[PDB]
């Protein structure tokens, strides 16, 4: 989906019910910032404690 | 540059992988891991690699004590692929705690447990 077909939400939703919340999709964006997103081999090194944390920011 | 890179930013790379390309990656990691090992031995040479092994321990503690199926499935059978004294002993405390907590991930934590306490 190349990044923006792909989470289309995440943008328009920023954490009870929403959609950073889930494994499934969090596991898939991991996999889709992998071939893209040229920030996520960057070396951040922050210690951001929860995935959600990190891939909300990488949105 | 190269290691440091490959070093730091372990946490994420490993969680995304379908469960054997964490195997696939492992292996790399422990090739380039035991090279750097071997011409080691330098001074500043052992601290940085000191650093190397403080970033990547707390990254896998990091991993495994949270992180729920997917990442300490895979930071597990990292761990295996990488296995060959405070960090150690963190670390064993940590997975032993993972472990006693729980199925095949119960069976894949006791195994390296048990690599861990043959290779203490």
């Amino acid at each position: 989906p190349t990044l923006e077909e792909f989470f289309e939400e995440a943008i328009e939703q920023a954490n009870e019910y929403k959609a950073v919340n889930n494994s499934n999709y969090g596991w898939r964006a991991l996999r889709l910032l992998a071939r893209r997103s040229p920030h996520f081999f960057q070396p951040t090194n922050q210690q951001f404690k929860s995935l959600p944390e990190y891939l909300e920011n990488m949105v | 540059l190269c290691y440091d890179r490959v070093f730091s930013d372990i946490i994420y790379t490993v969680a995304s992988c379908t469960e054997n390309e964490a195997s696939r990656y492992g292996r790399f990691l422990c090739c380039m891991l035991e090279t750097v090992t071997r011409w080691h031995s330098y001074e500043n040479f052992r601290h940085v690699v000191h650093k190397w092994h403080y970033k990547l321990t707390k990254a896998s503690v990091h991993c495994l004590e949270t992180g729920e199926y997917t990442h300490i499935r895979n930071i597990l059978i990292v761990l295996t692929k990488i296995l060959p004294v405070l960090n150690l002993g963190q670390a064993l405390e940590r997975r032993v705690h993972k472990i006693c907590q729980e199925p095949d991930l119960y069976a894949l934590a006791m195994g390296y447990s048990g690599q861990l306490k043959s290779r203490k």
